């Protein structure tokens, strides 16, 4: 893939929870590499106003995210993609698995799944 | 049309036949679907020869399961207190049993009783 | 009311549901089936509370001779399409959206408007089943009744 | 009619079904199997009535021995073809076509056809399961009666 | 004949099946399984009636011990081939191959030779159930018959 | 509210009635799910004619299923020891009987008795 | 794709829906967006006198509709599609989910159903 | 705690699960479903348990007539999910990922806690299946509980 | 032989179904599973027997304690292949492989064998089921027997 | 040994198995499921014996409330990986790889050992099944036991 098509710019994330002392849980969503990447659709999506993406299996990925490899990063079960555009709501990626192209370590291939895009979803700490 | 046959309230009334108290209890629930029970002819029928027949007196009599209420004492359930019970089944009818006995109180666990009540008379009321 | 022992969909959804909860607008839209188009009923403001007939059948002795006690037994389902609404902190925290969805309180009143409606005009109906299942921002809280009733024929 | 303890289905839809509602312009059809063929039996205009048999069954002892009381069952269903028809409200809208369909009237005018049929030959069926399902603007109608008798011989 | 107290499937097509219909020119073929082909059983010109065995089971005790009344059950369908005809009436009309087809003097009839039959030598089969069937212009009529005897061992 | 039915704790005392020797009072387990049963006060009735009733004299019953304890002789049990016994429900209920006697002893297993213990009175508690 | 094949004029409508007061259940389409797409049949269609379609699954996609990709409007599950013809009896789409093509933020592809086409549909409001 | 004669999933997880296990910081998770979404519930730290209901049920009686000793069902299940550690010796040798995991301690701690809770409160819960499945290197140890109560009415 | 009360797969080949059939030249074939491999069971001359246990079972009682009189129930089936040998009547004509295939005799003789061997050792089996379906040219004909014994232990 | 009166996996393995076959040198490897992996739990060497517990169900009465004799009933199985050997007998003969296996004397000692393990210590199981299934030179001899015990709580 020519350097030209890495066109987003995304924050791939790590969540830690912690139990609420109320009775609920939190998800905090800390940054840990930003930088360029492509994204490509790979099935449609279904919104449901107020972004949140309505697909029923959760585990089939809609977005294909291609990005540089790095050897000593291991994208868990537990990472997001926090991508931020500039006239569009930001959208919430999961991860669901990641592809090592063609083993030649230049480029990973993360299997995603769109959360949702909306304008009030929680930045990256 | 005949509306979906079932009971809709259940009041008892105790009244102690030793120190003369009596209890307007805040009526009862029923504990399953098996309906409380009637007989109102006071007279009994044998079957003589020929048609005929012996007439003689009775009582009339009425079983009622109910869930024991948490404040009345067991016992009076088990046919130690005078109860005057009143039945409202959803058709709209009444039948009422004033001055009542317990006769023949069978062991119970305590969260639900099967009454057989013995009484002179029971009145209906035939939904208009 | 039409049929006094009995009470139709529409007379459910209308005198049970909406005098029941206040955010869903009297939306207990009738329906022929619960499933008869997930494209069709997704689009009316979330609550839209569904009430849709899922089988009629019997309850015994069902035969057609002009004087049998004609038993009848409708299987109806009421489902709720409830928004669910994350909890957020000022310190970067959230909510998941499966977390858990506090229903008791769906069925508690539920459940209390169809006792006073039982006590005002004698009309019982039996409890089966709750169901519930989510979908993105959607939760589904799915109770399948029972009513049992004879069919008055006419003169 | 033929076999005075029974009915046969064409007399089930001309004797029962057209008598009864005159919007059909008495098309009752009985068929083979209510299923066996889609794209034939959706070719007749808005409202046309099925009849067709289900099942054939025994309803107890069904030994042929020249005097057992050959008891016989036949399970057969008969399903509306209706067309849903949408209210406008001139204001600038519309019913979807997923909304609750009257069918009990259905039920009723059927059934109050049954109980004079039965009152006039002295045969009756047996209701077993009624099932309601839309597809596009057509709403289907599923009753599905059982009728018992005896089987007589010829010597 | 063979088995005194049963009927083998030749005998059963030759002497029931045979002796009924003469539209069938003796045309009752036995076959192993119904459904063994159905390329091969379906390439003999004219109507046709199949006879073959679905599966052997028992009716209570069934242990080999010389001396135990060993009872046997045989069940065995019978599938009726009848070529549908349309009925034409002048005026550009027809009927559809959906149409109703008259099964009732198939089943009396081949019940009434079988009558005759048992009443000739004593033997009893029962009746379990009865289903119909298109496909094109052929009506597959399939009765399912079943018999019980007992297996008589030979010194 | 009415909370869940069932048993929460039962009590037993043996006394025997030859060497005057007491045991307990020892915890004990249900067997199964099914509960102890009841019959309170001490006079039974019988339907006499036309509403009226004989009301004799008759005693306070009581059947109770519970596991052998392994320390305890099977024959305390079938009815060779006087018992006091004291049951809990989970309601708040409470039954005790002084002076009990296992009358009609039924044949068990070694492991999982039910025994019909008769005596003048129970007393309830009766939540308050 | 070539802007001279867009040649199908729509207006993209909302679903509003209440409750009459009589009981039943009213749904008016309010018009939105308007502009020119490119449609395209991807299943067969039964049309059923009254014109109604036949489909039987409701979620199956029969049609895809490609227009201008609009960053702050949020296609949603309760969108209609409203096509209008010069001697053609209109149509009415359902939208069942759109992909942004190639994620490029150029075109939005509209995956949508067929549900009625006859001469006496309400138009919008 | 609300409904004196119950618990809520809620409550069940902080007052029976939280003060169980300390090597799960306090991560009891209630859901709608537990297998409503796996994307979500497999990212939480490796000691997390779950707590979702399965499905509403009744135990006999559930016709609601305002006094009918309304009996109710709440089958839900408690999931485990834990890290399996494999041992390793001094010379090079490793457990495989599908050795036997201890369960019996897990089953031991949580049913003493119900225990506890059960004799603080009289609020007792029916023990119905086990299920045990590994992937990867986490093990899933599945409780199927079942409670009954009375449901409660306010006038 | 060996378990007095009891035969194994060999020796009741070796006994029932050699000293049985001889145009199969003794080959009866104990198996694992009669349908573990169908490439290799496949290859074996035209007349052949196998016997395979479908699966060990129990016949009441079972627990291991050392005197509770274990019992045991083993059902296996006994499977021929036989060639079908068509009918040519010169004029030009011929009997179809689907034809009617005499199974009856090849049952008698099974049981027969088997009633002679019962009264020679004092061991019986229990008949269950009898299947019959052909492929090709090739008949195949399952019985499913069951054998009731108790399970001897040794010091 | 822990649990006075039931037997954990890892027992049941090391002192029943293990003192039976001598021909696995101690490979009973207790696991999970025995089919949580068929790639890890075959490269063992050929005569080994897996262990693993299926599903942990209840037998009766099972409120957990402190005094209800809490009953409990885990169902395990033990597979046994037994290699096949094929006998030679110079002419150019072999005998297949579907041959009889022979499982009994395995069912035997295994029972033995089971019987032994009783008398010592009072701890019985119940035989449920037992099926075999051969794949390549692999054959698989699956039993299927019960075993009943008691919830000892501890104070």
């Amino acid at each position: 893939m020519r350097t030209a098509d890495r066109k987003h710019r995304v924050i791939v994330c790590s969540q830690q929870s912690d139990v609420d002392d109320e009775g609920r849980l939190l998800i905090t969503r800390a940054g840990v590499i930003q930088g360029w990447a492509a994204i490509a659709p790979v099935k449609a999506i279904r919104f449901s106003q107020d972004g949140v993406s309505m697909q029923k299996d959760t585990m089939q990925p809609t977005h294909d995210i291609t990005m540089n490899y790095n050897p000593d990063v291991n994208v868990s079960v537990s990472a997001w993609v926090y991508e931020h555009r500039l006239k569009s709501p930001p959208r919430w990626f999961k991860v669901l698995s990641v592809v090592n192209v063609d083993e030649c370590s230049r480029y990973m291939k993360i299997r995603c799944r769109l959360v949702e895009t909306s304008d009030d979803v929680t930045p990256p700490v | 049309c005949n509306k979906q046959n079932g009971v809709k309230n259940i009041l008892i009334t105790f009244t102690d036949c030793d120190t003369q108290e009596v209890i307007g209890p805040i009526s009862h629930e029923q504990p399953d679907d098996t309906l409380p029970t009637y007989k109102n002819c006071a007279w009994t029928n044998t079957a003589l020869t020929n048609g005929y027949v012996q007439r003689s007196a009775s009582n009339a009599t009425m079983t009622l399961p109910v869930v024991r209420d948490l404040r009345v004492p067991l016992a009076f359930y088990q046919g130690c207190a005078q109860v005057d019970v009143q039945v409202e089944k959803f058709d709209g009818t009444v039948m009422t049993l004033t001055e009542g006995a317990v006769v023949e109180p069978e062991e119970s666990d305590g969260r639900s009783v099967t009454m057989n009540i013995v009484a002179s008379e029971i009145d209906e009321l035939l939904p208009p | 009311l039409t049929y006094g022992n009995r009470v139709t969909l529409p007379e459910f959804a209308k005198y049970i549901v909406a005098p029941a909860f206040h955010e869903i607008e009297g939306r207990a839209i009738p329906v022929t089936g619960v499933d008869d188009d997930a494209s069709g009923t997704q689009a009316t403001k979330l609550p839209f509370v569904l009430v849709g007939l899922r089988q009629g059948d019997t309850s015994g002795p069902a035969t057609i001779a002009g004087n049998s006690t004609i038993n009848l037994r409708d299987d109806f389902i009421v489902e709720f399409n409830m928004k669910k609404e994350r909890y957020r902190d000022r310190k970067g925290g959230e909510t998941p959206f499966f977390s858990y969805y506090d229903y008791e309180s769906i069925r508690d009143r539920l459940f209390n408007s169809m006792i006073e409606f039982s006590g005002e005009h004698g009309i019982t109906f039996e409890f089966v089943s709750l169901d519930i299942s989510t979908e993105g921002d959607v939760v589904y809280i799915e109770f399948r009744f029972r009513q049992n009733y004879e069919w008055c024929e006419t003169v």
